[PDB]
């Protein structure tokens, strides 16, 4: 086991052996941005791709080409921590190599001049932190992945609402990544219409006309021919028997001398077999049959030249006679089977008004730009650039792969531009499905829904910047002269960097980190949003989209989603899932070799999963990968059933892979209704870090993975031994094995103490380890917020009893004992930030001095001479945080603009920061802050130098001992007196000058490094135009739990703390221990969350064991007893994958482990492979507790016994962020709004309640006329009315003076101001 | 532009503003409160009533000027709290909860100063507010002028609004903890401590129970004096020995004078308590009902706490015969599937068979579990043994009506039935496991889908409701009761709607509180039962059930003659109060709210079979008896009603043209006897006379196609 694991082992239930370990949970973000930067030769995904896409930039036929070589990411100027402190964006400079080449002009082009630009600076790109986030202005932002429809072609149905007469009208949509959209739809009359991206629907054939296809060519390509030969007389037809499928006979079908099908009887299978075996090709047919068909080609009279029938014209006897007399032996008619093969392109051609290519292009042009006369070449160029221009129309590699796969073409790699064969095949498939030989696609299939992560969106935005700047360079290179200018006045970085920072900063998917819980961080980073750019808007989207598709299995969490209005549009990603090479979603599966379940894992996407039969994870395997049952339970096409042993292709990796991290943290998920599990997870992500987090008594084992993988813990990078421990830094001496040979030194981890998180919570790290303990690579040195010894401890575990106690827990409300507040276990620290900004006005700059007009010295007492509060001073609402004066001109004094503490907030000033970009004057506080940072830098550098210096001196002593041993005199004189000493002239003297010069070089490197650090510290941190300086002040406030606050469990049970009872009143067991929480039973039966009951039982068992060992340990019997007891406990049955034992060191580690477990041994029930009841019963028995898990309790107030014993035990509860002191609010009178004199809205400013129209109706239902009267005039809007009412109340009388509202009188004057006579009548 | 448009004026100006002297905070239980009061935090009360405080402080002379009043309030000295206490005595405040669906969403209470930052809300009214203690917050307004105060105390106070304006029933009925406690209190046990001793009254019953010399429920003979106001408002004591439990006597202590003892003698569940309150209100009046409800709450809470009811893992008993049922149903599904693979049954037929057999197995297991759990306490008396309604805590929570229904009990201990896939089709294999046991990935996943769909439905339903109710309240706002009586004779003849099998809804409730259009006569003329228009209160309604009035013409609002409004008489009485409507109340808005707010939880026939023994009567028919001896139905609008022994129409059916009949008129039909017959998917055309069929305008070929079979007389002549 690891060292932190050996510290406190967690008793793990769970039967199936974990084959795959949980991957790095933040893989998505880091891997995507790595792919984004990813210096690579062959243009694959990556910035490189964008450059090669946009370059080469050739002049407007000016023969001055621009070429791209390569780019380089500059080293960031600001590290992460200092960047947060100083309020700048953490970024790297981007530099690109270009060449300008000028060839022969008015001559065959030949390279005349080539100039190389000196590594042009092309702007700043923000870098991503180690944890996978972005610091954009000293605020931690996250870029959520976006789920959206993949490029390609989709055949939709859109039925039901089509004219309410059935008539299912199909449609094919071609969507590219970049370029216009193509749409083919039908009409009630089965005519197939095309609609350019989002316009009206035109007949499709016009586009076919634009592609240069003649009507006969089209009818050739689409319709099945029917041949009519005339041999010596009367119209004999060449017939393929198999064409007759499903056709009532219209004529008498005689053949070879024998009538086969009588005229009128539909051809039966008997006749079909007869005719087939007879081998009948041609049959003479009556002229009435042909008197109805349609002609395919445009048969002209070859002899004379006169046209007779046109392409797709109905046949009449006269036309048949003309054709027969003209001498046409071979006739090609159309096959119109009114059942299967319809005349769709024919009828579209009939409705199609355009005839020539030119008329089609004219109509097209008149569609895009209606009203301006279309010129031929304009239409030609438009159509060319529409779908076949490499630059404007590009689908993708992914778009093209999906496109070819949808139409069943073997070739995966295509051209970006839309080729003609693509469109023709698409139309063929559309008409095919229209006949019914095909299925429509379902949008909700994850095989049709692709995930765009950060790097892809950043790449797109950067490309946009590039296309802009390319146009710019193009024009400047065209107009301006060619050879005078060098390639840096010409290219401007400002708009590109502007676009990148707008995207990263001001975007829908780029949002503030939800930073109060480690779980909150980890779940926020692994999120998939369907909104944003190219994302569905919430209101129009249908219920069908927000349902859970069977494809989501093992890819997205079914249970974790906000329960607000956008439920189902968020869908947090599952544990084990990954992104494909093309941005699809894949999940791991174990291969199945016919009998044995092997150990190699393959990642499968949605489509591949669809085909196979996948076995469940909870299937019993004995020692060689064979299923115990003959018929096992699997799923094949999204539906589960029984399959045979020797049919399963794959098997689920583990039971946990269905659910997200949040859901995986809930114990006994298998016993909770899905609704309450959903709400439980959603709430559990809101828990606030307490003062000392401890641990869950009932966990799932995932706590350490979450804590480590989040960046809140401090984790060792190179293993070694802890040299120095302080409550600010941990300094570790590396082990010699891993110790780098040249210029290694030791490792130092600086910790972070109370700082403000996004949610105003405290972020503090505590050291775990002590002096002299050995640490290995990857152990947890320091605990972050709300984590203990590596484990996630969101809340705390307390002793609950399920009973109604005089209706104080009537509804879901909760009763709590005074011991919890006395022992201070639910008290949190919060942290507000306040900012005072001194800008430069045109009347004169404001000042920060402490000299503030007409303020009493009481207010100054807590201010220093510079005008900033002392660190540690206690302030209250309304106190002056800092002193500022606004200058007055045309005097500067007599008025104060000093910032004050907001009303009703009181805490201690823990920190102050000052930012003066100008650097004018500087200030006292800047000097103190600079010295605090500087002294630290000095200490660290001094420590490193002294270690390296001690080493150099040891080597100097080892050389000095050679060549004449001198050990008496040397060791007692100071060490600095060893360089001035001498030795016999030899190579040894050469070594002494060498070592002296290396000592000097270490000094000089030290001095320059120090100078550099001091230059970085001193420089002004670039502020916005007009602001001289800014001072930020952090207040910290300790909030204790009180009645009205909200508390919850992990299973969805909620409540408001209703009353704090004295300890004596609370129920107590015979032993005298009072319970902590009194929980309502009536929440169980209707809210079928049974997981809390099992959790309570198992928690009592675990705390019982912990109590027994604490009791046995306080008496300190002997090591032997402890080892025996702990072993018997840890074994507890069989089938467990634990395997612990006493192999660990014999005395120290056991004593430490007992000390840590004495507070209760932590259990680990996995989600679905959990602890069954019998095991809980056994564990309760081992502790000497009632097996039924309920005990008899005596009422602490009255003393009589309760009938029917009650369930008690320990449950892990959380205090949610809904804290009563923020919610409570009241106003009598206060500030009103400027334009409409209504009271301000909000809590910061006093603010009134919104008396809506529904409340008006409620009051109107009663006869409450006077209440409404005051509500409309006296309470809000009437100025004179409100002051008169105030004065009347002050006078001690409670009346009012009625009349017409003045606003109404204003109305009279405004309406009267028109030519309208409106009079106030009287009687 | 200033006048027209939203932003300009009217549409925004006088539509939805923020008011003063208002606050908002979280609500909390506070059981010790009286029904007409509410717990209010000190600090909020001070902030709200600030100007009152200043006025009273200046009146008492404690402060020379107003600024001194502010300084003394910001120090918060004892005098300030004394003045605040003095001003608060009778001043009422308005409580509102964000979605004010109906007029009971705003009510006035008297505040009691308490510590803390949470508002304390009386439990009984939560049902009216639809309030839940899971972080719901509430708003609190202060009426300023004197008329507003008077209006709040008279019209809007909680105790004045006990009946819902929608229907007449009480709103403040005990909800969950109270009913559980009372249920525990009244149930009896075969054998306990203090079996069969005779007590002189309830007071020594309490002596016995509280001293632990007798169990709270144990059968006993007690002497009790009930009072009855049988005379013209005088109470007569009747005193006798009844056989009851100690608990029922203890409960009897509270019960006001007028009520018969019988009321408490039963198991006393939710319904029983509700009807108890109903009778108490109808007989005694408002104030006794209020005090009785408060007493019920206190005793229920107390004895529920003394009961100590909890929920352990062993409390939900898995039925012993579940596994057999599951194995049998699996074997049956396997046999039907194999017999499908051979191809004697379509896929749809197999689907239907599997779904039906699984449903049957589910019902079997549910009934077996309910039998096992319900009456399993086989506890022993002195000698032989006996069995009784069990004391299983979960069973008491189910049966009392406090929480949960049979369905959830099933969902805990049985198989959780069949599920529906997205499109509504039902999965072939059900979820055999239950929450006491553990589900597996597939079954969980399925239930997740279910819950997601359910919640989304509820969301959209709420949006649609809001929209509908807004239109309703908008359209009907102006209607007001302006006149006392228009004096019309018109009215609607109201009958009890007897849809098919029986009387879904009786007359008495349908007519209660409506004035009659004209006097109705007994089944014998000149026997006037009700004078010209009288308000039909409970006594008249009871009078109508002993007699057999079937249909009553009552004045309706639609036929009212009054111009520009309605008259009191045409409307009737029904209100939160009991009496005839008062001139001036805006009934349009109350009606619109009452119809809108509840709208948020809304998502073969071959032979007739008489259910109860009665005479058959045919209405609106003209039959012609044929040779077979059948009463041939020749009318499409024929009805067959059922007169009972005492002249009342129990069952009513509609008999179509061409249905074979058996019994005519007068015949008494035995229970469940087939009186009629006809082809379900076939309406035959019946000839009245005999002879040869003659074809007229029946030409062959033009409009009909002769497709005729051989001698046996089959044909396909089709008159299209
Ligand atoms: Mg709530
Ligand atoms: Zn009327």
């Amino acid at each position: 086991y690891s060292y932190t694991e050996k510290k406190r082992i967690r008793k793990d239930f769970g039967k199936r052996p974990q084959v795959l370990d949980v991957p790095y949970l933040l893989s998505i973000q880091l891997d995507s941005f790595q792919k984004f930067i990813e210096q690579d030769p062959e243009g694959q995904y990556g910035l490189e791709a964008a450059f090669r896409s946009v370059f080469p930039i050739q002049s407007y036929s000016g023969n001055s080409e621009l070429q791209y070589v390569s780019y380089r990411l500059g080293e960031p100027v600001f590290d992460v921590q200092e960047c947060q402190i100083r309020g700048v964006t953490y970024s790297a400079p981007l530099r690109v190599k270009l060449r300008l080449v000028i060839y022969e002009r008015e001559a065959p082009e030949g390279t005349v001049k080539d100039i190389k630009e000196q590594e042009v600076y092309m702007g700043e790109i923000p870098l991503m932190t180690d944890n996978g986030t972005f610091v954009i202005n000293g605020t931690e932002r996250v870029i959520v992945s976006q789920l959206h429809r993949s490029p390609g072609v989709f055949f939709d149905s859109d039925k039901g609402k089509t004219h309410s007469s059935g008539k299912v009208l199909y449609n094919a949509r071609i969507i590219p990544y970049r370029g216009s959209w193509l749409d083919f739809e039908f009409d009630p009359k089965d005519n197939l219409f095309v609609r350019i991206d989002r316009r009206r629907k035109l007949p499709a054939t016009i586009i076919l006309r634009a592609l240069n296809y003649t009507t006969e060519q089209i009818l050739d390509l689409f319709f099945e021919k029917v041949i009519f030969e005339i041999r010596d007389n009367k119209l004999q037809m060449e017939l393929v028997p198999e064409r007759l499928r499903g056709e009532t006979a219209s004529f008498d079908i005689e053949a070879n001398g024998k009538v086969y099908v009588e005229k009128g009887r539909r051809i039966t299978a008997r006749h079909i077999r007869q005719l087939e075996k007879d081998d009948v090709k041609l049959i003479e047919v009556p002229v009435e049959y042909i008197a109805g068909k349609v002609v395919a080609k445009d048969y002209i009279d070859e002899s004379t030249g006169e046209l007779i029938c046109a392409a797709n014209m109905e046949l009449s006897l006269d036309l048949l006679a003309k054709l027969s007399q003209s001498g046409h032996k071979r006739i090609e008619t159309l096959f119109t089977n009114d059942l299967d093969h319809g005349p769709y392109i024919s009828e579209t051609l009939r409705v199609d008004p355009t005839n020539d290519r030119l008329s089609a292009l004219v109509e097209i042009y008149r569609m895009m730009r209606p009203g301006e006369p279309p010129t031929r070449e304009a239409a030609e160029s438009l159509f060319e650039n529409l779908f076949f221009s490499e630059d404007r129309y590009d689908l993708s590699a992914v778009g093209r792969m999906k496109f070819n796969r949808s139409l069943l073409r073997e070739e995966i790699e295509g051209s970006g531009i839309l080729s003609k064969d693509d469109i023709i095949d698409v139309m063929k498939k559309l008409i095919d499905i229209r006949n019914g030989k095909g299925e429509v696609d379902d949008i909700d299939h994850l095989g049709n829904r692709r995930i765009r992560s950060v790097g892809e969106m950043a790449e797109n935005q950067f490309r946009v910047g590039l296309v802009r700047v390319e146009r710019a360079v193009k024009e400047r290179l065209s107009l301006g002269d060619l050879d005078t200018l060098m390639p840096q006045d010409m290219i401007n970085a400002k708009p590109i960097s502007a676009a990148v920072k707008e995207f990263f900063g001001s975007s829908q998917l780029s949002q503030f980190m939800d930073q109060n819980n480690p779980l909150s961080e980890i779940t926020h980073k692994r999120r998939i949003s369907a909104l944003g750019p190219g994302g569905l808007t919430r209101e129009r989207a249908g219920f069908e989209v927000r349902d859970v598709h069977p494809t989501h299995y093992g890819r997205v969490c079914p249970i974790e989603t906000p329960e607000g209005p956008n439920i189902g549009l968020i869908n947090s990603l599952s544990v084990y899932a990954q992104t494909n090479e093309y941005g699809f979603l894949e999940t791991p599966y174990r291969k199945v070799t016919d009998g044995v379940v092997t150990d190699e894992i393959h990642y499968l996407s949605a489509i591949e999963e669809g085909n196979y039969v996948i076995a469940q994870a909870n299937s019993n395997l004995d020692e060689e990968g064979h299923f115990v049952e003959d018929l096992v339970t699997c799923r094949s096409k999204g539906e589960s059933s029984l399959f045979s042993r020797d049919q399963v292709d794959y098997m689920d990796v583990s039971t946990q892979q269905v659910v997200s991290v949040g859901a995986s943290l809930i114990p006994f998920l298998e016993h909770d209704d899905a609704n309450r599990a959903l709400m439980g997870a959603n709430m559990q992500r809101q828990a606030v870090p307490t003062l000392r987090a401890d641990k869950p008594l009932v966990g799932t084992g995932m706590e350490r993975a979450v804590a480590v993988d989040s960046g809140v813990t401090a984790v060792a990078k190179r293993g070694g031994v802890v040299q120095y421990v302080d409550a600010s830094r941990i300094v570790i001496k590396v082990n010699e094995d891993e110790m780098y040979p040249g210029e290694a030194g030791i490792d130092i981890y600086n910790l972070t103490k109370y700082t403000r998180s996004n949610q105003n919570t405290c972020i503090n790290q505590m050291p775990c380890v002590s002096l002299g303990e050995p640490v290995e690579r990857g152990d947890v040195l320091a605990d972050g917020p709300s984590t203990d010894l590596g484990e996630l401890a969101l809340g705390q575990n307390m002793r609950v009893a399920f009973m109604p106690w005089n209706g104080y827990n009537f509804e879901d409300s909760i009763l709590v004992s005074e011991r919890v507040v006395q022992e201070d276990r639910f008290t949190t620290i919060h942290i507000q930030e306040l900012a005072c900004v001194s800008r430069d006005t045109k009347l004169g700059p404001e000042e920060i001095t402490a000299d503030i007009p007409n303020v009493g010295e009481a207010a100054l007492s807590k201010l220093d001479e510079s005008g900033i509060v002392y660190i540690g001073a206690e302030v209250t609402g309304g106190d002056i945080l800092v002193g500022k004066v606004t200058p007055k001109g045309e005097a500067s004094d007599v008025k104060d603009s000093s910032l004050r503490v907001p009303n009703g907030v009181s805490g201690t000033v823990i920190d102050v920061q000052v930012f003066t970009r100008d650097g004018v004057e500087k200030d006292k506080r800047a000097l103190e802050i600079e010295e605090m940072q500087l002294k630290q830098a000095k200490k660290d550098l001094s420590e490193e130098l002294q270690i390296l210096e001690a080493g150099l001196f040891s080597r100097i002593r080892a050389v000095l001992v050679a060549g004449g041993v001198e050990a008496e005199k040397l060791d007692k004189l100071p060490r600095d007196r060893w360089l001035e000493l001498g030795l016999t002239d030899e190579e040894k003297q050469n070594q002494l000058e060498q070592l002296a010069e290396q000592y000097d070089e270490l000094k000089h490197e030290f001095e320059k490094k120090l100078e550099a650090k001091r230059r970085k510290i001193t420089q002004g941190d670039d502020l916005a135009p007009g602001v001289l300086k800014i001072v930020k002040v952090y207040l910290a406030v300790k909030r204790r739990i009180q009645p009205g606050d909200k508390m919850a469990g992990r299973h969805g049970n909620k409540g408001v703390i209703s009353k704090i009872n004295p300890i004596e009143d609370m129920p107590y067991d015979e032993n005298g221990t009072p319970v902590d929480i009194v929980l309502n039973p009536l929440g169980v039966p209707s809210r079928m969350n049974i997981g809390q009951i099992l959790e309570t039982h198992l928690g009592m068992a675990a705390k019982g064991i912990g109590d027994k060992i604490n009791a046995m340990l306080k008496q300190q019997q002997e090591v032997a007893k402890l080892r025996e007891f702990i072993q018997r406990a840890y074994d507890l049955g069989a089938d467990v994958r634990q395997k612990v034992d006493l192999s660990t060191f014999s005395d120290e580690e056991v004593m430490r482990l007992a000390e840590n477990l004495r507070k209760g041994m932590p259990i680990a029930t996995p989600v679905f492979d959990g602890a069954k009841e019998a095991e809980i019963k056994e564990l309760l028995k081992l502790g000497d507790l009632p097996t039924s898990g309920q005990i008899r309790l005596y009422d602490g107030r009255t003393g009589e016994q309760f009938e029917r014993p009650v369930t008690v035990g320990y449950m892990y509860m959380l205090k949610l962020n809904h804290l009563v002191d923020d919610k409570m609010h009241a106003r009598s009178t206060g500030s009103y709004s400027l334009v409409t004199q209504q009271p301000l809205g909000g809590k910061a400013q006093f603010g009134g309640q919104r008396f809506g129209e529904m409340e008006v109706w409620a009051l109107e239902a009663y006869g409450a006329a006077y209440t409404l009267q005051e509500m409309l005039t006296v309470k809000s809007d009437d100025v004179n009315g409100r002051t008169k009412m105030y004065k009347n109340i002050v006078d001690g009388n409670h009346q009012m003076e009625p009349g017409m509202p003045e606003s109404f009188n204003v109305l009279l004057k405004e309406i009267r101001s028109l030519g309208i006579n409106i009079e106030l009548e009287d009687e | 532009d200033m006048i027209k448009g939203k932003q300009g004026r009217f549409r925004q100006n006088l539509l939805g503003k923020r008011v003063d002297y208002s606050g908002r905070s979280v609500i909390t239980v506070g059981p010790y409160l009286r029904l007409h009061q509410c717990g209010l935090p000190k600090k909020m009360a001070l902030e709200l009533f600030k100007p009152f405080i200043y006025g009273k402080l200046e009146l008492r002379g404690l402060a020379t000027t107003i600024k001194a009043a502010k300084k003394m309030v910001e120090r918060e000295e004892a005098v300030v709290w004394d003045i605040l206490d003095e001003v608060i005595r009778e001043h009422p405040v308005l409580l509102n909860r964000a979605p004010t669906l109906h007029r009971l969403g705003i009510q006035a209470f008297e505040p009691v100063l308490i510590e803390g930052k949470a508002i304390q809300l009386h439990p009984l009214v939560c049902a009216a507010y639809n309030a839940d203690f899971d972080g719901d917050q509430m708003a609190v307004h202060v009426p300023l002028t004197l008329e507003a105060q008077l209006e709040a105390r008279a019209l809007m106070m909680s105790t004045n609004n006990i009946l819902s304006p929608a229907n007449g029933e009480p709103i403040i009925v005990p909800s969950q903890d109270v009913v559980l406690g009372l249920y525990y209190m009244t149930r009896d046990c075969v054998n306990a401590k203090g079996e069969g001793m005779v007590l002189t009254g309830p007071k020594e019953a309490e002596r016995l129970y509280r001293s632990g010399l007798a169990s709270l429920h144990a059968r006993v003979k007690v002497r009790i004096t009930e009072y009855e106001k049988d005379a013209n408002g005088e109470l007569v004591a009747k005193t006798s020995l009844k056989d009851t439990t100690v608990g029922r006597a203890i409960l009897w202590m509270i019960v006001p004078k007028g009520l018969p003892y019988s009321i408490v003698n039963q198991a006393l569940g939710k319904k029983a308590i509700s009807k108890m309150l109903n009778t108490c209100y109808r007989i005694l009046g408002l104030k006794p009902t209020v005090i009785f409800a408060d007493q019920i709450m206190y005793t229920g809470f107390a004895y529920a706490a003394r009961s100590g009811a909890s929920v352990g893992i062993d409390d939900m008993v898995i039925p012993e015969k579940k596994h057999e049922i599951i194995s049998e149903a699996e074997a049956e599904v396997a046999e039907i599937q194999e017999q499908f693979q051979s191809g004697l049954v379509t896929a749809g037929e197999r689907y239907n068979k599997v779904i039906d057999i699984w449903a049957a197995a589910n019902d079997r297991v549910s009934k077996a579990m309910m039998d096992n759990l319900q009456t399993e306490t086989v506890i022993n008396r002195d000698g032989q043994e006996e069995k009784q309604v069990s004391f299983n805590s979960i069973y008491m929570m189910a049966d009392s009506g406090a929480r949960g229904s049979a369905a959830q009990i099933r969902q805990l201990a049985g198989m959780r039935g069949l599920m529906a896939k997205p499109d509504g089709s039902i999965i072939e294999t059900p979820i055999t496991a239950n929450f006491r046991e553990g589900l597996n990935v597939l079954q969980y996943f399925i239930s997740t889908h279910g819950a997601r769909k359910g919640l989304a439905d509820t969301a959209l339903k709420t949006a649609n409701s809001g929209y509908l109710t807004r239109r309703l309240v908008d359209v009907a706002q102006d209607l007001v009761v302006t006149e006392d009586d228009c004096g019309t004779h018109e009215g609607i003849m109201m009958t009890p709607v007897i849809e098919g099998g029986d009387v879904k809804e009786p007359l008495r409730d349908r007519v209660l509180g409506r004035v009659t259009a004209e006097d109705v006569l007994k089944p014998g003329t000149a026997d006037i039962l009700v004078p010209r228009n009288t308000l039909l209160h409970e006594q008249w309604c009871d009078l109508l059930e002993e007699n057999s009035v079937d249909a009553v013409k009552v004045r309706s609002v639609v036929s009212c003659d009054t111009d520009f409004g309605v008259c009191a008489h045409c409307y009737g009485r029904d209100l939160a109060r009991g009496h005839i409507i008062n001139k001036g109340e805006a009934i349009g808005v109350i009606a619109a709210q009452s119809i809108g707010e509840p709208g948020t939880q809304l998502t073969a026939e071959s032979s007739i079979q008489v259910k109860n023994k009665g005479s058959i009567k045919l209405s609106n028919v003209k039959s012609v008896v044929n040779s077979s001896g059948k009463l041939v139905i020749t009318s499409r609008n024929t009805e067959l009603k059922l007169i009972d022994e005492f002249g009342r129409t129990k069952e009513s059916y509609k008999v179509p043209y061409g249905a074979v009949l058996a019994k005519g008129d007068g015949e008494q039909v035995a229970g469940g006897e087939t009186v009629a017959n006809w082809d379900p998917h076939t309406m035959p055309v019946i000839t009245e006379v005999s002879g040869f069929v003659r074809f007229t305008d029946m030409i062959d070929g033009q409009t009909i196609t002769r497709q005729t079979d051989e001698l046996t007389g089959l044909s396909s002549l089709v008159v299209l």
